[PDB]
RNA sequence: UGCUGAAAGCAUCUAAGCACGAAACUUGCCCCGAGAUGAGUUCUCCCUGACCCUUUAAGGGUCCUGAAGGAACGUUGAAGA
RNA sequence: CGAUGUCGGCUCAUCACAUCCUGGGGCUGAAGUAGGUCCCAAGGGUAUGGCUGUUCGCCAUUUAAAGUGGUACGCGAGCUG
RNA sequence: GUGAAGAGGGAAACAACCCAGACCGCCAGCUAAGGUCCCAAAGUCAUGGUUAAGUGGGAAACGAUGUGGGAAGGCCCAGAC
């Protein structure tokens, strides 16, 4: 159900969710587990700067 | 590509006119001589005729080739049009007209009652020969056709229509 | 194109001069009513409520009433709301005689059959019975065999068994006219119609005709 | 205490209008039922959905891959006597042009009483004429 | 008229033309060569 | 079964533009059909009391008052276990 | 094997066609009337007597037809036995 | 070798094939075989070739201006198709 909610607003964002996570993980401590993932509905201008924060790690 | 490629050439004592679509042709034979296209454009310069796609669309040759096809028959059906070709041969069968209606004789309890499309009607000179009065290559062709359709030959009597674009032929005898 | 309602008197023979005696059927045909007319087009429809007969007056509530109000001081039963297409009829109010078939040669009619209760396989489709002969036992007004043996699991739905007979609409497809005479109310017709006080016997023109 | 729960009370809907005329059936289908769930939103639970009111207005105007228009069947078993019936579809969409939309729909949407309440805020039409001006519908063109 | 997916020209008469999306064989007199598909 | 004809200087029953082509099919005749919870269309009848409660846009009481309609009662049936 | 009624016929047909008839389309080494043959439409339809318990068989007579193939070599809380 | 005495994941159901071995749990994460269009969790990924067939998802013969892939030649601007 957090996964449901967190591939919405990436797919909002014109990213997939495999690479989403694996850019967050590809970054050190950027993760922040699914258990605070309330940013996937909190705020959609930062979760484009996070997206893109995830691009700058990668690739 | 060779035929939608090859400048048509109009004759003497024709008429073209043309208004972005529709072209039109008039001459010594028919009325109202004219061919649609909703895709293909079809121009004149002042003797030669060019044919081609609407901006937007690409027809590789291939559609500009079939209006030429036309087109290039229409030039001949306004001057001197087609030649005889239809008749019918056997005891008892007979070509005529009343009005504009045929009376065709084929041992049918109906003579096909019939005074065929627009721009084309029928005359018998004689009761063996049809003549087509018309200017267009492709009703005279499809009501020749429509005629050919009543009474197809038998094998071993191999009487009724003939067309001269096919041999009608008799079956051989045994004979007893 | 619409119809009309009259009560059956009796059924004859005419005789004729080619021999043949003719069974005919007498119809009293009193003009319909017409309680309204609907030229109005409401609902992209055009109608006629062409009415015959009233009901006794201790047997008419008032929502029925009030439906035939407007076009008389008798009410109740048969209203008979007729649509139209492809024909114009007068705007206003106007009884319509039997006189409408003055000019028709075919018609048909519908009606109520008979009552003929409980039926059976038997006597509703007009089934085979089990010869009683050498053997059989128990059962022989039955059809037999409801299904194909084992691989069915189950009985197919509306087939030739059961049901009960009668108390239901029937048309009857048609028949002749021999005489109309609407200063005397008479339809007479060669034929006979089914059901007796519970058959309306609505006639109407051939439409394949 | 749970971090989010799914209510279907609290979920709200307003009216939308869209485009069948011309429209490609294989990207309207899509669109349509994503929408209706509201798998074009913040998604949570497949027991709730988030979706809104539909309306479309020219539903048989729209363009398919079908290519050969004497294919297809439709067949429903209603049980009487053991019996079937085919229609094309050029004479399907002749009977029931409000029908090929819903049929279309059909295979993005879940079965049973969970889909049929999502069908319930999808409302079609062919002849084109709006009704439900009183709920001021929002236009869509895509 | 015999179906069948392959086709033999067995007299020179016959034009050997593809017709409606397959290879046909006919002769003018006998029905014996004509042939729906190749 | 064919006409006109392109992809393809030539050719073709096909691609575009077309006319024919069956008992059937589709329309058509008739009975049934809104559980079509998608519950449709149209007409016709009738009710004009007052106060109160709740974490009160929905439920629940008191006292007054009882239309349109329904059932019960009943003499019979070309309606019926 | 802590349960699997048998042969034909009747009785009920059912579901198909590698089509029996009917509809439509082509041939014959088919003059017509005949005899022989290829195959689209599964839409409408597809035998009784004699001898026998008989599938099979021979034998009398029809129909526009009596053909090919499946169903516990098709029907027993079906009939005949 | 798989099971019998080994649970679990893939193969639609699915001791025989593929994977991997089952003490308990997690306000914790990764992997095997196999998945990721809508259902039902995740690539409607990125790129080099192929395809109009439902091959994918029963199966030989055979032909072609359906198309993709090669090599060697003939006919030819002392003039070819």
């Amino acid at each position: 159900l957090w996964i449901a909610r967190i591939n919405a607003a990436a797919r909002q964002n014109g990213i997939s969710y495999s690479k989403f996570i694996n850019g967050l993980k590809k970054a050190s401590v950027e993760i922040d587990r699914k258990i605070l993932a309330d940013i996937a509905v909190f705020d959609k201008v930062a979760f484009t700067a996070l997206v893109e924060k995830a691009k700058a790690a990668l690739a | 590509s060779r035929v939608a490629k090859a400048p048509v050439v109009v004759p003497a004592g024709v008429d073209v006119k043309i208004n972005g679509q529709v072209i039109t042709i008039k001459g010594k034979n028919g009325e109202l001589t004219r061919t649609l296209n909703d895709a293909v454009e079809v121009k004149h310069a002042d003797n030669t005729l060019t044919f081609g796609p609407r901006d937007g669309y690409a027809d590789g040759w291939a559609q500009a080739g079939t209006a030429r096809a036309l087109l290039n028959s229409m030039v001949i059906g306004v001057t001197e049009g087609f030649t005889k070709k239809l008749q019918l041969v056997g005891v008892g069968y007979r070509a005529a007209v009343k009005g504009n209606v045929i009376n065709l004789s084929l041992g049918f309890s109906h003579p096909v009652d019939h005074q065929l499309p627009a721009g084309i009607t029928a005359e018998c000179p004689t009761q063996t020969e049809i003549v087509l009065k018309g200017a267009d290559k492709q009703v005279i062709g499809q009501v020749a056709a429509d005629l050919r359709a009543y009474r197809r030959p038998e094998p071993y009597k191999g009487k009724g229509v003939r067309y001269a674009d096919e041999v009608v032929r008799t079956k051989e005898a045994k004979k007893k | 194109m619409i119809g009309l309602v009259g009560k059956k008197v009796g059924m004859t023979r005419i005789f004729t001069e080619d021999g043949v005696s003719i069974p005919v059927t007498v119809i009293e045909v009193e003009a319909n009513r017409v309680t309204q007319v609907k030229d109005l087009a409401n609902d992209g429809y055009r109608a006629i409520q062409v009415t015959t007969g009233a009901k006794k007056a201790n047997r008419v509530t008032k929502p029925e009433a009030g439906h035939f109000a407007k076009a008389g001081v008798e009410a109740g039963r048969g209203l008979w709301e007729f649509r139209l297409a492809e024909g114009e009829e007068f705007t206003v109010g106007q009884s319509i005689s039997v006189e409408l078939f003055a000019d028709v040669k075919k018609v048909d009619v519908t009606g109520t059959s008979k009552g003929k209760g409980f039926a059976g396989t038997v006597k509703r489709w007009n089934f085979r019975t089990q010869d009683a002969t050498h053997g059989n036992s128990l059962s022989h007004r039955v059809p037999g065999s409801i299904g194909q043996n084992q691989t069915p699991g189950k009985v197919f739905k509306g087939k030739k068994m059961a049901g009960q007979m009668g108390n239901e609409r029937v048309t009857v497809q048609s028949l002749d006219v021999v005489r109309v005479d609407a200063e005397r109310n008479l339809l007479l017709v060669k034929g006979a119609v089914p059901g007796a006080t519970g058959s309306d016997l609505i006639v109407k023109p051939a439409v394949k005709a | 205490m749970k971090t989010f729960t799914a209510k279907p009370e609290t979920v709200k809907r307003d009216w939308y209008v869209v485009d069948a005329t011309g429209k490609t059936l294989g990207r309207l289908a899509t669109e349509l039922a994503r929408r209706l769930r509201g798998k074009h939103k913040a998604e949570y639970t497949p027991h709730v959905d988030t979706g809104d009111y539909i309306i479309v207005l020219n539903a048989d105007k729209v363009a398919v891959t079908g290519n050969k228009r004497t294919d297809k069947v439709y067949y429903h078993h209603t049980g009487h006597i053991g019996g079937i019936k085919q229609a094309t579809f050029e004479e399907m969409i002749a009977r029931r042009p409000e029908r090929v939309i819903e049929i279309a729909v059909k295979g993005m949407l879940p079965k049973g009483p969970l889909g049929r309440a999502m069908f319930r805020k999808l409302k079609v039409y062919a002849g084109n004429e709006h009704n439900h001006a009183a709920q001021q519908p929002q236009v869509l063109d895509i | 008229m015999k179906v069948r997916a392959s086709v033999k020209k067995l007299c020179r008469n016959c034009k050997i033309v593809k017709r409606d999306g397959v290879i046909r064989v006919i002769c003018s007199a006998e029905p014996k060569h004509k042939q729906r598909q190749g």
